[PDB]
């Protein structure tokens, strides 16, 4: 029952770091995307300004 | 020259690092969280009795 | 069993201030003076229901003695006990020796006569001063000399501070230091050095604070004299008096300079981490990275040694450690004392200060030694006195006061002869 | 901790540094009003290396500017993140070099070099353990190069035990600005190799071609190429200001890559770079980063690599990465393309890696090659010198202000044997 | 509680080494002593 | 017994966040410090609830321990036992052995004298540090020097981790791997060598882990160290001390360099699948496809082995599976001794760690060998050594910081008297 209660344990281990590093690559992914999109602002602003 | 402004740029420049570090007459706090029982009413260290 | 207090100069009076609010703390008395036996050696009760305590500020500025009377504790001290008097010695021997003193000592000793005949069991006297200022140093002198002719047999316990060897706040300091021990030796029973520079490192090391004022400094200088007087505050298992220290740590009638340190000074998280126990502490008031002087002990060999404990100690691990250390090879005792310690034991802890950085610790240790690292202090001291008066710099304004060139070098040679004391006791 | 003291010069310097203080402070999270407003706690830590705490959470850099014109300063204030700067770091001349190197090393520098040294003296003891000092500036221009030089001499004549970096670009006769370019490149490089401790070396005709190939931009204005070096300088010093899972300082690269004291002109890369069209349809793999820094198009040096050899190199990876791929992707370069490295040292290649990537990317990568394609640069300069030189062109504004003709025969000497050592190892 | 009276413990109301404020006003020794009170001031001190 | 580890550069203190993150596990304390007498060996307990390890971070520069002192065992760790100097060494024996060591040694080494004498029954010291760095080099080599010096008798388990022949990332780590060895030799007692290349190797093999970073590397080599250590912290049927490897794997008093290896590296899927027993494992333990040293023992001989039994394991079939490798001829051992084992059975299976890719096992083995194949790899280190000290390469880094070429000299034909060495036992 002791090794019962250990690989409990070890499955619960298992799901929370998942779900730790599901959270750190969206955060990660969202950087990213802002910074594209600023990126994009940028290279529109030019195109107003040569107009 | 106010109670307000000057508590105001404390709480400002809190954020600095060396502000941490050299509190005038604190010391280091090192944000630890101790067990609710070793500041007042236990005292640190081993204990054994004598009386 | 009663002792009182006096304090001289500028930073005697601001270091029994940390004391005083130690003490009260320690006995739980309130600022306003009333409680809400064994207070009896500091606070003699009168009036009504106010524990007034027996010492006397004493200075010649009034700017400190009348901040201590607009301060928090207006109503402890006897308003007649702070003797203030108009205007400063001013980092000048002379003048308070022999300008200023002259009007001073006598209303001071004359209130010190009152003190002691309220008093019954009177144990001796503690005074507080550091030699490097004008008034702590030259009335101080004084002070003891008119003292020792009062009373003569009575101990008398000087916790002097002196200046550091690189940190150093005067300039004519040399001249000051050297001018007070040439009393100090013949006056003062044992007499305790305490510089500086060795509590800054001490701040900064253990307690890891860095920007350290002046009261934690006189913070933990009072834990230091509260250790070494709780055995005649408090019962313990094993206590000693003021007395023994006039005979179990003076082997000659010159020789009472006395090393101290404390143990543990240690913050709130170290104690959280650090398992407090007696081996331990007992080795940590032994490395100078923990003593109240900047000096170097490996340099020099002990002569006695005294440990006061206070707190939880059983007397069985204190003998364990302490043949731990003698059976160490890395300090040196002389080759006259076999038996070259004095262990001392009380029961009631330390206390805390709300605002101090101290935790509450089961166990503290206070050393007391006696070593000729002293010796080379006083060198050090000469020998930047003798190249300032080379040049005969500052000099007038002493010969201006009223002093000449005589005691100067009588004084130098006193230090001269006091070395080789030294070098001759420590072979 | 680990200090880092920046030092600007010149038109370029001063530009370079306004982009390279945008870039960090992007970097740190920064406002251009000097404030912290970032995300991430990791910032916090490491930005003592960069900035001083002035007052209410104001970060100052840790910057001199410095020149002769205040046109420069004018475009320094006038750009965003130009209110930052500590306005006492504006030491500034009045009168202006102009393409003079004796005029920028004899003429102004003995009156703005005191003032220069004060305040850089009192921002080095401001800190309490330095790093080394940073330089950005040219080997064209006079008062980049000339005072910036003097500057270099005065300061590892004080502080020795110190690092110092000099991001200099040297001159190329397909985009040559002026016509004393060699004049000043010659003498300036003679006093580097003496005085610098290591000098990463730069073109703006390099550059224009990844600006064109690469990068396939339309119009190439200074501040993309000012973009593309600052990219570089916070690369190689980003092991000090984030930690990682193998850190590699300044020192460290620097005794890594110099195998002989006179050997420290390096050339650099950067990746990834790709064109906004198809900066999508790639994978971001540590191979796809590799074969990007190797390649002899990135460099940025007008110096093909695969005309010599290298004699050491190094890569600054950022980014959450495997380090078996960063070693064997170095290993397989290393093993399949033998005879551009050298034999009488084995591994050539030194590695390091850190857990930031830079704003915007997944994975980044810096190249710093030692290599001995580098003597092309300089004979491709000495040629001109002696052209130049041997019927005294423009030889008099220089010999009637305090130079004489031996330091032109010893500048030729210095050049010409230390290219002579370069083909030497070859 | 304020300092112009006096701040005495109610245990220790009238003893010899503490008084300043009379213990109690218009009473005489011997009515004391007839009421067989001890004398509040033969009590002993440390 | 206890036994304190220490831990120097880069490399060694993220094989301790690895370490501790195991023992942790081990005797179930959480990461803030307390459990919700085993443990005893490694955390002594403070005061009330608390256990603070018996270990020394140290580095030089302060990146890699302020992201421990921020991490997410800030509370574990002691304040001070953490030690960080200012500056790098910067791949650099010199520097690291004489310009900054002589700041950062006395620190560290009068820190371990009050773990040690918070210690009671200490076994020895293990020390963790990379030989390719400058600081696990340089100051490694002389913290161990003065350790010696210190306590000598005692023993010191040297988990050195060297550069691989061909996967290498640093280019002055042949000056650096020569000189530290050429006190490695006389310093340490039992030196196990750890190589990149084949954890890489093992990694991908067994664990199928096509893309590891350090983490994997130092979550197995814990996996070792708590596996030759287990036999101390829990009692089995057959245990082993820190004493015998000293006799029974060090045949002469420079002959000390100790292949490991490990078994069974086995994934989550392999295990549901392989039928684990005694036989198939102390088999896979010897095969080069899983020795943590890329070297080749079939080209060597074996001079002792000893093998550390985790888990369900019964001394019967250990027996008969070392008589079946004693039998087998693939593989054959030195004439200079016709026993060439010795054995160890703990009951204590191995511990699993989330996020780990290794499974819960019911037995394991750490081999722990001495053969000739590692007199193979310093003639291969050596040869690149002197391809580049014949062209004075890089020489004037160590110069300038103050050292010479006869240490470069006499550490080389040291470096060739030890393969002597090796040539001449293995004949
Ligand atoms: N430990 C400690 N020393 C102090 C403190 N304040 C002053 N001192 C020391 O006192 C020495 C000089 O004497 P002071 O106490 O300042 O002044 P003084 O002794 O009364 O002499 P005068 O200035 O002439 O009145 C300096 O060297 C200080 O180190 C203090 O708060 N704590
Ligand atoms: N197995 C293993 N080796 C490591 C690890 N981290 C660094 N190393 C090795 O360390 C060697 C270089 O030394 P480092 O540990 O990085 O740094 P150092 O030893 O402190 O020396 P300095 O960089 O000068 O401070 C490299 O050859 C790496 O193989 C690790 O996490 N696991
Ligand atoms: N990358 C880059 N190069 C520049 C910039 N401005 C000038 N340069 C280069 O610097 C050289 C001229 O240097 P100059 O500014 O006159 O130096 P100074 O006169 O000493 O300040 C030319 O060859 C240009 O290619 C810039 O904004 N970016
Ligand atoms: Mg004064
Ligand atoms: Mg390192």
């Amino acid at each position: 029952e002791i090794a019962d209660r250990m690989y409990e344990k070890v499955k619960r281990e298992m799901e929370a770091e998942m779900a730790r590093r599901e959270e750190e690559e969206e955060l990660i992914n969202m950087l990213r995307q802002e910074e594209l999109e600023a990126k994009r602002r940028q290279e529109d602003e030019d195109r107003k300004r040569k107009a | 020259d106010s109670e307000l402004a000057r508590w105001k740029l404390e709480q400002a420049e809190g954020v600095y690092a060396s502000a941490q570090r050299e509190p005038l007459g604190a010391g280091y706090v090192r944000g630890h969280r101790l067990p609710e029982g070793l500041g007042s009413e236990r005292p640190f260290g081993v204990t054994y009795d004598a009386r | 069993r009663e002792v009182i207090s006096i304090h001289i100069g500028q930073a005697g009076i601001q270091v029994g201030n940390a004391c005083w609010e130690l003490y009260c703390l320690e006995h739980g008395i309130q600022p306003d003076g009333q409680m809400p036996d064994a207070f009896n050696t500091f606070f003699s009760e009168t009036g009504a229901g106010k524990h007034v305590p027996r010492c006397i500020f004493l200075d010649l500025e009034p700017t400190v003695v009348d901040e201590v009377r607009t301060g928090t504790y207006r109503q402890l001290f006897h308003p007649e006990q702070l003797i203030s008097g108009k205007e400063d010695a001013a980092n000048n021997f002379a003048r308070g020796h022999y300008t200023i003193g002259k009007e001073i000592v006598d209303l001071a000793l004359d209130r010190i006569r009152k003190l002691a005949d309220n008093c019954t069991g009177l144990q001796g006297f503690l005074v507080f001063n550091a030699v490097g200022g004008g008034t702590g140093s030259g009335l101080g002198s004084l002070l003891l000399e008119r003292l020792s002719v009062d009373y003569g047999k009575k101990s008398k316990l000087g916790f002097t501070v002196y200046p550091s060897p690189q940190v150093s706040t005067a300039v004519v300091e040399p001249y000051n230091s050297v001018l007070s021990t040439h009393s100090l030796l013949e006056h003062t029973d044992v007499a305790v050095m305490l510089d500086n520079e060795a509590i800054y490192d001490i701040c900064r090391r253990s307690l890891d604070i860095e920007r350290p004022t002046y009261t934690n400094l006189n913070r933990l200088i009072a834990q230091v004299i509260s250790s070494l007087t709780a055995s005649l505050r408090f019962d313990g298992a094993l206590n000693v008096d003021i007395t023994e220290f006039q005979t179990n740590l003076v082997p000659y009638p010159r020789i009472h300079f006395m090393l101290s340190s404390y143990a543990p000074i240690i913050s709130a998280e170290k104690a959280y981490h650090e398992q407090l126990s007696v081996a331990e502490i007992t080795n940590a008031a032994f490395e100078p990275a923990s003593m109240m002087v900047k000096c170097d002990p490996r340099h020099g060999k002990y002569m006695a040694c005294c440990l006061m404990y206070r707190g939880d100690v059983v007397p069985k691990d204190v003998n364990a450690s302490v043949a731990t250390i003698k059976t160490k090879r890395t300090i040196q005792f002389v080759d006259w004392c076999p038996t070259g310690f004095k262990c001392g034991i009380n029961y009631q802890p330390p206390t805390v200060v709300p605002g101090g950085d101290l935790a509450k610790v089961q166990r503290a240790v206070c050393m007391i030694s006696n070593s000729t690292a002293i010796g080379e202090i006083f060198s050090r001291l000469d020998h930047k006195f003798d190249l300032m008066y080379a040049k005969r710099a500052f000099v007038h304004w002493y010969v201006g006061e009223g002093m000449e060139e005589g005691e100067f070098s009588e004084a130098r040679e006193d230090l001269a002869a006091l070395e080789k004391d030294f070098e001759e006791v420590g072979a | 901790m680990r200090e880092i003291v920046h030092i600007q010069g010149g038109q370029c310097g001063n530009q370079i540094g306004a982009k390279f203080w945008e870039v960090v402070s992007d970097e740190h999270g920064i406002d251009p009003t000097g404030t912290y407003h970032g995300d991430s706690d990791l910032q916090l830590e490491r930005i003592n290396v960069y900035f001083n705490e002035a007052t209410g959470g104001r970060y100052v850099p840790r910057a001199i500017l410095m020149d002769l014109e205040p046109g420069t300063m004018d475009s320094v204030r006038s750009g965003p993140y130009g209110q930052i700067f500590r306005p006492d770091n504006f030491v500034f001349g009045q009168t202006g070099a102009g393409n003079n190197w004796a005029k920028g090393h004899y003429t102004e520098g003995a009156e703005l070099i005191d003032s220069v040294l004060d305040v850089v003296r009192k921002e080095a003891e401001s800190c309490d353990c330095l790093q080394g000092f940073q330089v950005c500036h040219s080997l064209g221009g006079g008062t980049g190069s000339g005072m910036g030089t003097l500057l270099i001499s005065k300061i590892r004549e004080e502080y020795p035990d110190r690092m110092m970096l000099t991001f200099s670009v040297v001159p190329s006769p397909k985009v040559s600005d002026t016509v004393v370019e060699p004049y000043n490149a010659t003498l300036s490089v003679h006093q580097l190799v003496e005085n610098a401790d290591e000098c990463m070396v730069l073109d703006n005709e390099a550059l224009y071609d990844i600006c064109f190939r690469t990068l396939k931009l339309t119009t190439p204005t200074f501040g993309d190429l000012n973009h593309l070096i600052s990219a570089v300088m916070s690369g190689i010093t980003c092991c000090l200001r984030f930690p990682g899972q193998l850190n590699a300082d300044l020192r460290k690269l620097a005794v890594n890559l110099i195998p002989f004291p006179r050997l420290h002109f390096f050339m650099v890369g950067f990746t990834p770079l790709t064109s906004r069209g198809s900066q999508q349809y790639r994978a971001l793999t540590v191979p796809e980063l590799t074969q990007q820094m190797w390649d002899a198009k990135n460099m940025m040096c007008a110096a093909d690599p695969r005309h010599g050899r290298y004699l050491t190199a190094s890569a600054l990876f950022r980014g959450r990465m495997s380090t078996k791929e960063v070693d064997e992707q170095m290993l397989n370069v290393q093993n399949k393309n033998s005879s551009y490295f050298v034999e009488w040292i084995p591994n050539n290649v030194k590695s390091s890696v850190c857990d930031i990537p830079p704003k915007g990317l997944k994975m980044s990568a810096t190249f710093i090659g030692n290599s001995t394609a580098i003597q092309e640069m300089f004979k491709r300069v000495s040629e001109q010198f002696t052209a130049m030189f041997r019927r005294k062109a423009f030889l008099h504004w220089y010999t009637g202000e305090g130079m004489d003709e031996m330091e032109f025969t010893e500048a030729e000497s210095n050049m010409n044997d230390l290219v002579s050592e370069y083909q030497q190892y070859q | 509680p304020t300092p112009w009276m006096d701040h005495t413990a109610p245990t220790a109301r009238g003893r010899f080494w503490v008084g300043t404020a009379p213990h109690v006003a218009h009473d005489t020794i011997t009515h004391s002593t007839l009421r067989s009170e001890p004398l509040e001031f033969q009590q002993r001190c440390p």
